[PDB]
RNA sequence: CACCAUGUUCAA
RNA sequence: AAGUGUGGAGAUCGAAGAUGAUUAGAGACCAUUGUAGUCCACACUGCAAACGAUGACACCCAUGAAUUGGGGAUCCUUACGUAUCUUUCUCAGCACGUUUUCUGUUUUCACGCGAAAGCUUUGAGGUUACAGUCUCAGGGGGGAGUAC
RNA sequence: AUGCUGUUGCUGUUAAAGGGUUCGUAGUUGAACUGUGGGCUGUUCCCGUCCAUUCGGAU
């Protein structure tokens, strides 16, 4: 019952996801990663940086 | 990944690394170059691994120096590699 | 038409066994690492169909570490998994 | 030093086939070792193979299809009369049903089954099954 | 082959002649299936018991 | 496995999908490198970390999903994690997809000791790590269970059939690979549709230190 | 009664898996000896004890003694199984080897020496099997040869359905623990050798636990 | 780091 | 290595031997010595656990740290990544870093093998599915490496 | 019986056994190549022009 209570208190998420708050500042990839993302069939994604 | 090695038609990355006799067909590493003398300026053909010390036939000077591998050309000389 | 016959054309042996799709190795009855993997054939809208592509791998090939290289080589041949990106 | 080039080639095929490879690189090659492989193609134990030209002895890249269990070379090349085929089948072959003993005869390099039909004898080269 | 047509038709002949194989068995693979009681049934001690001329098989060997 | 029989582009990675992978750092490998995962590396970055090819990540991700979606009775998939960072993600993948799940010490004999009362017989094992789940994999070698694994750059790939390359180390990186696989298996089944985004937040897949 | 625990024994008890070669096809471990005597008919399955010998463990204050019993099982139509268990009483280890020999049941490929005319009289190729140093080699024999073997391999080869065979044995055959299990390893290899009959491509099937997954969930 | 050698014959 | 011959040398350690001591005895260990020897020259010997208790020459053979010398770069993909610090003369230098590759001495690691211990591109693997070439030795323990 | 004489067919790290190392004759073994021909006739997707902007669409 303390395990059934704290399993309900833990399964709670904010309205904005931690991934949606991560894109909204920019993902800021590395040199090698950005040099890879030119090669893809989708190109370099939007909301990106090069650091 | 996702491309498998074909032993008949190996990758340029795989094949450039290999020893010259460990290639699929063995071949040279060396080449010829057209060396211009530092004074005197006349062109000479110098082998890349010239263990002898080649002389300028016009200048009378020696524009190469043997090493353990590739021979070292003198300072101030111009050279471009010849094909084949 | 697989397995030995009689000269009267009746299939004499019991149990024609499976063969590895990577190494063509006949899978024995005690080879308890030998697995079948069913991959869902999927349609144009990205939802699975009622048909699956099944590929079976021998037990020694999983034992060494070389099964994952073999599942790649099969699914490129079957056309299941793409070999490279398209051009940008 | 390398003594028998055919015994070298069949040993590298048999070794790479028990390892389950997809291709072998055979070095050096001969006219004998390609005539041995073309016996192994006709009864479908190997796939397509390719002879690379050096101005040396060549190299052969053989595509394996999983069907070969063991190929080997009998050294020295013992002389085999026509009455001696059933003796060589019981010694080096696993069964009378499958498996071939390759011989070099006057008519060519053939397996044991063809040479029995053409009523010829030869020196034994090797086997494949 | 000459040694199988001759001399393979001799061994099938003596099986049919002495009662080792009935006349349906003609393929030569039935000689490989003969047993020791298949031969012992053809002794005169056995037929004189089987034809009915004696009460027991030890009556037949006496007579 | 983003190649369908007709030839559509329905399964392929999109600029929204790959933007999530870059944000959650699930393409950064560790410093070390093994032979079997060497084909999945694109290149090495400065500070010596390995970068994983996002094509081969996505092709092995969808290939593992085309295997999980082709399982009627989804309880025959068992997904398991001995490392602590996985256990919350293992629970939420099991909730949306409907698979068995196990966390913590594996308790040997779960797959082989048949008179135990914790005896299960899955058809597909999904391990979070090939290394910390060595015991789950080694019993799958005994009772004919193929293995799906989230492999890092140095992974022992004996008995692993579909090795997914990712970053299984960090808390956000793990769970993003379970969100995206749960997001995908539900698409292949037809539960959710591919047009609208899957509303369910990734945050519940993340492990959170309850003390 | 017999309540099964494994999914294979649930399907054998429900007659969903009907024959024993449906288990051999998918490389499944048996794990329950009631599977075998259900699938094989009861009168067409013979067993008898190969060897019983005592093995001792030196302890403080004397020796511990347990008897190691060998059993062989199989109808004489291509199924063979050998199991070796141990026990304090000789009656327990004989009973435990019966349980063990059915779990190790395995098929025997049989073939022809010369022409093919009926049921196979012999093994289809030369095969050896090695346990310890004792390796026995089994060679195909002609149609009316018989089993030419030592009386410990000969009793195993009778239960495996092989009617005519040549046999060699290379080293320390008076150790019957390894002589028994080397005849078993050699007959087990008869479905391991890829012959040009089996070169053809066969269409894949579905596991009995794949196909009947909806029925097995109804036992829970 | 003083000295500290040995226990008849078979059998259980 | 010991040993031998003829010359040198002769410091130290030191078979033999001598004294102490320990011990039931001590012909031993321990302490003090001390001859031949140790060391060199020129001859002789040819006796090792002279070992990896593993004959030589080729072939194939999975993986990850290193190390020594030389060389080179900074539906099976048409190619690509470079730092550090010493520098008025055996100095167009030296060392390092990342990566190739040849040769050598190895190490924890896939098959396979072995009675096992273990071996494993450095085979003891590629072997009853037994043939690349040559060579030497063995055939229960002794007597006996003895006698002639 | 004895693959305990081994050509088939034995062993040699530890069970008996690789000889201290090189050179070396008799001996045995020894790399590739000069070629086996030809003619006729039988035998639904995806790639763009209209919508939308960290996730779509008719085509
Ligand atoms: O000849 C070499 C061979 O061509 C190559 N296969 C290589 O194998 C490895 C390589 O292993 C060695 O790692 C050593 C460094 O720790 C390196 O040695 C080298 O060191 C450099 C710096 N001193 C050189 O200057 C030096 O000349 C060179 N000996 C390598 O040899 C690894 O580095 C690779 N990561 C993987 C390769 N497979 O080894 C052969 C000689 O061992
Ligand atoms: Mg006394
Ligand atoms: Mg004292
Ligand atoms: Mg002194």
């Amino acid at each position: 019952l303390q395990e059934e209570e704290r399993e309900r208190r833990m399964d709670h998420a904010p309205a904005t996801s931690d991934v949606d708050k991560a894109i909204q500042s920019g993902v800021s990839v590395d040199k090698r990663t950005m040099q890879m993302l030119q090669r893809l069939e989708i190109g370099v994604p939007r909301r990106v940086k090069r650091a | 990944g996702f491309f498998d090695a074909d032993l008949s038609y190996p990758t340029v990355r795989t094949e450039r690394m290999k020893h010259k006799r460990r290639r699929l067909v063995q071949g040279p590493n060396s080449y010829f170059m057209d060396v211009s003398c530092p004074r005197c300026r006349q062109v000479t053909v110098v082998y890349s691994h010239a263990t002898t010390s080649v002389e300028c036939k016009g200048c009378s000077k020696k524009l190469c120096r043997p090493t353990g591998g590739k021979a070292l050309l003198v300072e101030g000389c111009g050279y471009r590699r010849k094909p084949d | 038409t697989i397995g030995m016959f009689n000269e009267e054309g009746e299939n004499v042996d019991l149990y024609i066994p499976r063969k590895c799709h990577a190494t063509n190795t006949l899978i024995e009855a005690h080879d308890h690492a030998a697995v079948q993997i069913s991959i869902a054939n999927v349609g144009p809208n990205g939802v699975i169909n009622g048909t699956t592509t099944t590929l079976c791998i021998a037990g020694y090939l999983r034992s060494q570490g070389e099964s994952d290289h073999a599942i790649n080589h099969i699914t490129i041949d079957r056309g299941i998994m793409r070999i490279k990106t398209g051009k940008p | 030093t390398m003594m028998s080039v055919l015994a070298n080639a069949l040993r590298t095929i048999a070794s790479a086939e028990r390892r389950g490879k997809r291709q072998v690189l055979i070095r050096p090659s001969s006219k004998v070792v390609v005539k041995f492989l073309q016996v192994m193609q006709k009864h479908g134990y190997i796939g397509e193979f390719e002879i690379i030209d050096d101005h040396r002895a060549g190299k052969i890249v053989v595509n394996l299809n999983g069907r070969l269990n063991k190929c080997g070379a009998i050294c020295p090349r013992f002389d085999c009369a026509t009455t001696d085929y059933e003796k060589w089948m019981k010694n080096i072959l696993p069964s009378r049903q499958f498996g071939f003993v390759v011989l070099t005869t006057s008519l060519g390099i053939m397996d044991h089954e063809e040479a029995r039909s053409r009523n010829t004898g030869g020196k034994v080269l090797g086997f494949f099954y | 082959h000459p040694r199988r047509l001759l001399e393979g038709s001799a061994i099938m002949r003596r099986c049919h002649e002495y009662g080792f194989l009935d006349e349906e068995k003609d393929k030569l693979d039935y000689v490989l299936s003969l047993t020791v009681p298949d031969i012992l049934e053809r002794r005169l001690q056995t037929i004189v018991f089987k034809a009915g001329l004696a009460k027991s098989v030890h009556h037949a060997r006496v007579l | 496995m983003t190649a369908v029989e007709s030839g559509s582009k329905v399964l392929r990675m999109k600029e929204s999908d790959a933007q999530k992978l870059l944000a959650m750092r699930c393409h950064i490998g560790t410093r070390n490198q093994s032979s079997a995962m060497k084909k999945y590396i694109y290149g090495r970055t400065a500070e010596g970390s390995h970068i994983i090819d996002l094509h081969m990540m996505w092709e092995k991700l969808i290939l593992a999903a085309r295997v999980i979606a082709a399982v009627e009775n989804p309880k025959d998939v068992c997904v398991c994690s001995s490392r602590l960072y996985g256990t919350r993600a293992i629970y939420k993948f099991s909730q949306h997809v409907g698979t068995s799940f196990h966390g913590g010490r594996f308790i040997p004999g779960t797959f082989t000791n048949q008179i135990q009362k914790k005896f299960v017989q899955p058809r597909v094992l999904v391990v979070t790590d090939p290394r910390t789940d060595h015991q789950a994999i080694r019993e799958a070698s005994l009772v004919n269970i193929p293995v799906i694994a989230l492999c890092d750059t140095d992974a022992p790939l004996e008995y692993v059939d579909i090795a997914i390359p990712c970053n299984n180390r960090g808390i956000k990186s793990i769970g993003m690979m379970y969100w995206l696989l749960a997001r995908e298996v539900l698409r292949l089944r037809g539960t959710i549709v591919r047009s609208v985004p899957w509303e369910e937040k990734v945050d519940l897949f993340f492990y959170r230190d309850p003390n | 009664e017999w309540v099964p625990c494994t999914k294979l024994g649930r399907l054998v008890k429900a007659q969903k898996v009907t024959s024993l070669e449906e288990i051999f096809l998918f490389s499944m471990p048996i794990k329950e000896h009631q599977i075998v005597d259900t699938l094989i008919a009861e009168g067409q399955l013979h067993d008898e004890m190969m060897k019983i010998y005592p093995v001792q463990k030196a302890t403080s204050a004397g020796q511990r003694t347990r008897f190691k019993a060998f059993n062989v099982v199989g109808d004489c139509d291509g199924h063979i199984g050998i199991g070796a268990r141990v026990g304090k009483e000789v009656s327990l280890a004989i009973r435990a080897s019966m349980i063990a020999a059915k779990l190790n049941i395995v098929p025997v490929r049989r073939g022809y020496w010369g022409n093919k005319i009926g049921e196979p009289h012999t093994i289809p190729m030369k095969v050896t099997g090695k346990c310890g140093s004792v390796a026995v080699r089994l060679v195909p024999a002609p149609r009316g040869t018989g089993i030419v073997a030592a009386p410990v391999p000969k009793k195993i080869l009778e239960f495996a359905g092989v009617e005519d065979v040549y046999t060699s044995s290379r080293g320390k055959t008076r150790t019957h623990g390894n002589l028994i299990m080397a005849t078993f390893y050699a007959l087990r290899k008869t479905y391991g050798f890829l012959t040009p009959d089996l070169w053809a491509e066969t269409e894949p099937s579905r596991d009995p636990t794949d196909e009947h997954a909806e029925l097995l969930a109804e036992m829970t």
